[PDB]
């Protein structure tokens, strides 16, 4: 076929494919069952003000296209124009008085030390097996922390989350920190370089410059736990300012 | 929370929604023994 | 001169080698039966190794090979080719592309060509670097071969600037060159004589223009030669003057896409065997020590590879197809076991292709690899949507920023202002109860004239009629006054092509940002049919567009008579078969539609074949339309499981019974007040303002206005075939677009076209 | 008990004076008068280990 | 010996890039290779076995007791999964010096099943879209082996019917190991496991609840659905086409089991009998007992005893 004429062809067979589309059924079974079987759409775009053609081929792909798209491992993803906007064009958004210590900020810093991470990056409305990887002996190395920290746990403690899980603690519990978290911060003040003033004179220096007494004293240093420097800092100077930023 | 982000988006609603509407029903009990 | 390899047998064997040399893990590369093996765009270089090495070999081009370094490879797969499938067999064809003479030493540039069955596949290229001192400027030259520059010609000025040009030599001289494409094929030859100074420019290729046939022909020849000179004159005319046939078009922000670790292996051994690079820098520390190195360095083309490998996996979804273009800067050396810290960013797009920029770091956070990885968008389909979603100000959000939107409206809006005598927008922005158009003026005149013209075609009883729309509208009018209840945006001969409007400006800011794939199918739902031909083929311009959208608004209105005030006694309503009935399928709505038609004598058919057992829509007769939703209505409160005694208890007995649940329904709606109000029914939902059965049997008629309004707005010379081809999936034919004998045949058997079954008769014109 | 919640604290009780005999009467939902909404099963399987560890409790069962 | 097996073997050398001189991976800590590499099942399993044998030698050292001895005191021995071929070997050692020739077989077995089962079905690539999805639906990183806890037998077969049902052959899923009553995991395809995953998330509520105020038949089920850091699909029908080249592949390195050899019993893991009273060789049934046969571990652990020992690995996440 010469181009010239395949030009003529084409001008006439749409031209009447257009007058008589008016006044001949809408296919659209056989439309749908062709871009999507016939050539395995792995994305359609519907650029329209409303999301009308995304359903139908949505629920088009849940009637019948069960067996067919997991038998290829073919992903698929339906689009509008108007709702979509951001995945087609590809621009996402960026996204003093005394107080004894609460148990849920000493339950979110046993926690935050256990997993290496920061006192941020752990949100408390979220499970102990959820923010473990599986681990397990991760897992019950927590629930072996929290044996000796508060004493009597709930049952299944890592199927509660640690928000719902600290006010079960904060009825028995009251202010006195006891095993477990005394020997972390026995560590941290020892391990790492306040090389020559220990726990006491440490105690003094927040009770003195900030005006911190004891109950206030102990919530400082478990945040400075959650945020263990781990690089060995030179003098008294430099670990004056780590106490600063962490009160 | 959990109702206000499921709402911008019906099974596990439900069951969000009685759980609040039970709450009511003891802190009715509470203010009313204050 | 030409280097060639030997041609080369892919095996199973090989591929599954390499992939665990370099640690490429991806689906496609794995012996899954039944869905053949696929072979990766790194192993090009095991392929290509034997014949792109030999470049650097010759007398003439003279250097310490201990002191080689490897400063860039870039894959290139050529438009339309698929990738190395395990059966292939590959011919290799490698070109030297540049010997320079730089103060620091000499860089060759190499152009690997892989063939299979005689066709390119992709372009392999390397660029290597011969530390030293090298005054040999008599073998040294750069024959590249330049990407294509397309010139639009627009103006008397653009054509008088080529004249003026020595190398712009034409077949013909005297041919017109006025709104036309001219579009370059052009390589070049260059020898030096110093680092700076060129000793011979020669620059050469056909000159080739767009004939509106989609093919082009070449009528013209660059013949450029000279001496001693500086730079390529005829390269720099054309980055300016013209344009590539692809623009790079940025991001407003970057996305970072993910920061991975890949690490070097404890001995570079394994890839040496398979990538027969056996260079023994990479593998014995005692010729390491000699090149002055840190000792045995991990392998480049290593390196290389094993980012591709996540630039695959996190750009591409775990697909090797959609990768098109990959090119690696080598910036500094690798040792084994190493830690690099590979950032991946989307940049950018060009015509429906992610642009992927990496950067990988070692422990020391020193820059190690840059490069460029263009990537497929995957496989799209474009479908736009139908009438019915209409509110105030739709899109105007969009007019305000996009540069391609304020194109799109206004050009449309200047032409209802200067033919139809509305702004467009106005309907659109404000949404006004009453417009009145005027004919005043010479401007005027030429207005009313156009509302004049517009026919349509009723069956007055008789036969056909050529009534013309506006029967108020005459030689002697001054006023037409548009009526509307709440306002005009809402009467369907201003909601079609501000709809159609909206979509096809969303579509050019698309194309605009280049997020538009060349391979995408399309479809439309009623109206956005119209919408995706301008969008994806450019069949009627802007203009010609909305013209007829506006004229199927009016032709749509009045085919119904509708008498009384602006209600007629057609209508149509949206059927869900789900909610009547668990059971209830098509081929039920098809046997109670049919039957209700048959039956009653009133038209009634299906208009909507939607969404399978959800949604339908049904349109027609008013009367017939009270009956369905009252019929449907009953098979939901009897609940009388269909399956169960359709065929299996009572057979054609339904075609009685049917009858006495009609005709109970039937005997009662045909007593109605006579433009009866339509109610709802738990499945069918009446479609609120719509008054026309369209896409039914009853405007048939009214077409041969309609397609001859149709031959003026679509021209011979605005429909391109390639763009169209095995991409659009009309409404009428849900097929693939298709120029053959069984498309043309399976449209007249639903049409009944003249035009149609003249070319059917004889369908031997290919011979001209 | 009502709840698996509320076994834990008879258990912490029985903790607290282990010398003390504690008769662990034990109630399903599917009893007669004020009923939880436990199975009967459920929370015993559970908890049965965990109460066998301290002799003074006397496990009776009841609700149906 | 594996250094050895590497040479011996036709196509070792590829699959091992990174060598396998265990002794400067742990004498000098900076030599060592990757945790993605030694993760991959031919380099893993031996070195597992490994292991265990380690733990078996360090209780027997400190004894004063040579490991005939220890072995002697044992009533029984089992292994799960891939121990069950360290148990053999532990029931036919002696001597000190005739310890090293059950050492050179537990290696052979876990050696080929290893490399054999990569090459009937090496795992591969994931979209990122699904592994994102899992990392935040809280489901481990996908892999061939899913472990449900919290469900009956019964329970988990009605989600993988539903699962199968829409599935070809080659890529169906199946229980695998039933470790505990309420313990699963179900091997198969990742692609697969995750598809099997979708169902789960509709079945299950939401961790912070309190459904202490709904009657328990309305209740939503509070179960842990997640992936196993493994490579393979163990105990499945994907690895059938290994389990005639294991076979092939002990009898050319002079390697089969015996019931005279063997004094103790060694629980099978499928049946919970004796591996002594079998006709046929016992190599060949231990191999299909971890490549092809699942694992009911409840009527494994069938035996009745005072004290059991896991010398397998994990310590407080071990087997025990």
């Amino acid at each position: 076929m010469k181009p010239e004429v395949e030009q003529e062809l084409a001008h006439i067979l749409l031209t009447e494919l257009l007058a008589y589309q008016f006044a001949s059924p809408v296919r659209w079974i056989e439309t749908q069952d062709v871009f999507l079987k016939d050539f395995n759409t792995e994305r359609v775009v519907e650029i329209g003000p409303s999301p009308t053609l995304a359903g139908m081929a949505q629920r088009t792909l849940k009637n019948k296209y069960e067996s067919y798209d997991a038998a290829l491992s073919l992903h698929r993803e339906i689009l509008c124009y108007s709702k979509d906007a951001k995945e087609i064009y590809y621009t996402p958004d960026p996204s003093i008085a005394d107080e004894p210590v609460k148990a849920s900020l000493l339950l979110h810093v046993l926690v935050a030390h256990k997993l290496k991470k920061s006192l941020d990056s752990i949100p408390m409305s979220k499970t102990i097996k959820d923010l473990v990887g599986g681990k397990s002996t991760v897992q019950n190395e927590i629930l072996g922390d929290l044996g000796k920290e508060f004493g009597t746990t709930p049952e299944k403690p890592e199927e509660t989350p640690l928000e719902e899980l600290a006010e079960t603690f904060q009825d028995t519990f009251s202010g006195a920190l006891g095993k477990q978290s005394s020997s972390l911060l026995s560590r941290l003040i020892s391990s790492k370089m306040p090389g020559g003033f220990t726990i006491t004179v440490a105690r003094k220096y927040l009770q003195t410059r900030w005006g911190l007494p004891s109950g206030r004293q102990d919530g400082v240093l478990l945040v400075a736990l959650s945020n263990e420097p781990a690089a060995r800092l030179g003098s008294e100077a430099d670990a004056k300012a780590f106490l600063d930023s962490m009160a | 929370k959990y109702i206000a982000k499921l709402e911008g988006a019906s099974g596990d609603l439900a069951l969000y929604k009685d759980s609040v509407r039970e709450n009511e029903i003891v802190l009715n009990n509470y203010n009313e023994r204050v | 001169d030409v280097i060639k390899g030997k041609d080369f047998e892919i095996t199973a064997k090989e591929v599954y080698d390499f992939t665990h040399a370099v640690g490429n893990n991806c689906e496609d590369f794995v012996s899954r039966p039944d869905r053949t093996m696929l072979a990766p765009m790194d192993f090009a270089i095991v392929v290509g190794w034997r014949a792109i090495i030999k470049a650097i070999f010759p007398n003439t081009v003279d250097g310490d090979l201990l002191k080689l370094v490897h400063l860039s490879n870039g894959y290139k797969m050529i438009p339309g080719a698929k990738p190395l499938q395990v059966g292939d067999v590959v011919s290799t064809t490698a070109v030297i592309e540049s010997v320079v003479n730089q103060p620091t030493g000499k860089i060759v540039d190499v152009v690997g060509t892989l063939s299979r069955n005689g066709k390119p596949v992709m372009e392999v290229t390397s660029s290597f670097f011969y530390r030293g001192n090298y005054t040999d400027f008599e073998n040294t030259f750069q024959k590249t071969v330049e990407p294509v520059y397309q010139m639009h010609i627009k103006t008397s000025k653009d054509i008088a600037v080529l004249r003026s040009k020595e190398w712009f030599q034409l077949d013909d001289e005297d041919f017109d060159l006025l709104n036309k494409t001219l579009t370059f094929e052009t390589e070049t030859e260059v020898t030096f004589k110093n680092a700076n100074i060129f000793s011979s420019v020669k620059c050469f290729g056909p000159i080739k223009v767009e004939l509106p046939t989609k093919e082009t022909v070449e009528i013209g020849i660059v013949d450029y030669e000279a001496g001693a000179s500086h730079g390529n004159p005829v390269v720099d005319f054309l980055k300016r003057n013209g344009s590539t046939l692809e623009q790079k078009v940025n991001l407003e922000n970057p996305i970072p896409i993910a920061v991975l670790d890949s690490y070097t292996p404890s001995t570079n051994e394994p890839y040496a065997r398979v990538s027969g690079d056996l260079n023994p820098i990479h593998v014995s520390r005692h010729f390491a020590s000699y090149a002055n190195l840190p000792g045995t360095i991990t392998h480049g083309m290593f390196s290389s590879a094993s980012v591709r490998a996540l630039i695959e996996n996190w750009a591409a979804d775990s697909v090797s197809s959609r990768v098109r273009g990959y090119t690696c800067q080598f910036v500094d050396m690798v040792l084994p076991n190493t830690a690099l810290k590979t950032s991946i960013q989307h940049v950018g797009m060009i015509n429906g292709r992610k642009l992927i920029k990496f950067e990988t770091r070692n422990e020391d956070d020193v820059v190690v690899l840059t490069g460029e990885a263009e990537i497929e968008q995957p496989v799209t389909t474009f479908v736009f949507t139908g009438q019915g979603s209409q509110e105030q100000g739709m899109g105007m959000d969009l007019y305000k920023t996009s540069k391609a939107a304020q194109d799109v409206w206004n050009r449309a809006d200047n032409h209802f202002k200067d033919t139809y005598g509305f702004s467009i927008l106005d309907i659109v922005i404000n949404n006004p109860v009453n417009l009145t158009i005027h004919f005043g003026g010479e401007k005027g005149k030429r207005i009313r004239e156009n509302y004049s013209a517009m026919i349509f075609e009723t069956i007055v009883d008789g036969k056909l009629k050529t009534e013309k729309i506006f029967k108020e509208i005459n030689e002697h009018s001054t006023s037409y006054t548009f009526r509307s209840e709440k306002g005009l945006l809402s009467a369907t001969q201003f909601t079609q092509p501000a709809l159609t409007l909206m979509e096809k400006a969303a579509f050019e800011d698309l194309k605009s940002k280049g997020l538009i794939p060349a391979d995408a199918t399309f479809a439309g739902h009623s109206l956005g049919e119209y919408a995706a031909l301008a969008s994806l083929a450019d069949v009627m311009s802007i203009e010609s567009l909305v013209e007829v959208v506006f004229y199927r608004g009016m032709t749509m209105q009045v085919a119904v008579p509708r008498d009384e005030l602006g209600r007629s006694n057609y209508g149509m309503i949206a059927i869900n078969p789900g909610r009547v009935a668990a059971s209830f399928s098509q081929e039920a709505l098809q046997y109670v539609v049919e039957r209700v038609g048959k039956r009653t004598g009133w038209l009634v058919e299906i208009v909507n074949y939607n969404v399978e057992n959800q949604q339908y829509v049904a349109a027609g007769d008013l009367r017939a339309l009270d009956t369905v939703t009252n019929v449907l209505n009953f098979i939901k409160l009897q609940k009388i499981d269909i399956i169960e005694l359709q065929k299996s208890l009572s057979l054609e007995e339904v075609e009685g019974h049917l009858f006495e649940i009609i005709d109970e329904a039937s005997k009662k709606s045909a007593v109605k007040p006579r433009p009866l109000k339509l109610e709802r029914g738990f499945a069918c939902i009446p479609l609120v303002g719509i008054s026309v059965p369209f896409h039914s049997t009853y405007l048939m008629n009214g077409v041969k206005p309609f397609k001859s309004f149709l031959k003026k707005n679509i021209i011979k010379e605005n429909v391109k075939v390639a763009r169209l081809a095995g991409k659009y999936i009309p409404n009428l034919t849900a097929k693939p677009f298709q120029v053959t004998k069984e498309y043309f045949q399976d449209v007249y058997d639903l049409t009944g076209s003249e035009p149609i079954k003249e070319i059917i008769d004889n369908w031997e014109k290919y011979e001209q | 008990p009502g709840s698996i919640d509320a076994i834990s604290q008879v258990i912490n009780i029985a903790k607290a004076h282990p010398n003390f005999p504690i008769a662990l009467q034990w109630t399903g939902g599917r009893g007669g008068g004020h009923h939880s909404f436990e199975d009967a099963h459920t929370p015993m399987l559970q908890m049965y280990s965990k109460i066998r560890r301290h002799p003074n409790i006397m496990l009776i069962f009841g609700s149906g | 010996t594996l250094s050895e097996l590497i040479r011996t073997t036709l196509d070792a050398e590829k699959v091992f890039t990174q060598g396998l001189n265990i002794l400067e991976w742990l004498e000098n800590p900076s030599n060592t290779p990757d945790k993605d590499y030694l993760l991959s099942i031919p380099i893993s399993c031996p070195l597992i076995g490994v292991i265990q044998l380690a733990h078996y030698v360090v209780t027997a050292k400190l004894l004063g007791f040579t490991p005939g001895e220890l072995r002697s005191y044992l009533k029984g021995a089992t292994g799960h999964s891939q121990g069950l071929v360290t148990a053999v070997a532990i029931a036919e050692t002696d001597s000190w010096e005739s310890f090293f020739v059950s050492v050179r077989k537990a290696i052979t077995v876990l050696f080929f099943i290893g490399v054999r089962c990569y090459e009937a079905y090496p795992n591969t690539s994931l979209p990122p879209s699904i592994l994102e999805d899992s990392l935040e639906n809280n489901e481990g990183v996908p892999s061939p082996m899913l472990s449900i806890s919290n469900l009956t037998q019964e329970q988990v077969q009605d989600y993988v019917n539903k699962t199968n049902s829409h599935l070809p052959a080659g890529k169906q899923v199946e229980i695998s190991l039933v470790n505990g009553a309420k313990n699963l995991v179900v091997s198969g395809p990742p692609q697969s496991l995750y598809g099997l995953n979708l169902t789960l998330r509709k079945a299950k509520a939401p961790s912070g609840l309190d459904q202490s105020r709904i009657p328990f038949s309305e209740r939503k089920l509070k179960f842990s659905n997640r992936f196993l850091p493994v490579a393979s699909p163990f105990h499945s029908h994907l690895l059938v086409p290994a389990s005639d080249l294991i076979n092939k592949d002990l009898v050319k390195n002079n390697v089969s089991f015996n019931a005279k050899d063997i004094q103790i019993p060694v629980y099978d893991t499928f049946d919970g009998s004796d591996l002594r009273v079998l006709s046929g060789s016992i190599s060949e049934r231990i191999v299909d007992c971890i490549i092809r046969l699942p694992v009911k571990w409840e009527t494994t652990t069938q035996f009745k005893a005072t004290h059991i020992l896991d010398f397998g690995p994990g310590g407080a996440s071990g087997l025990g």
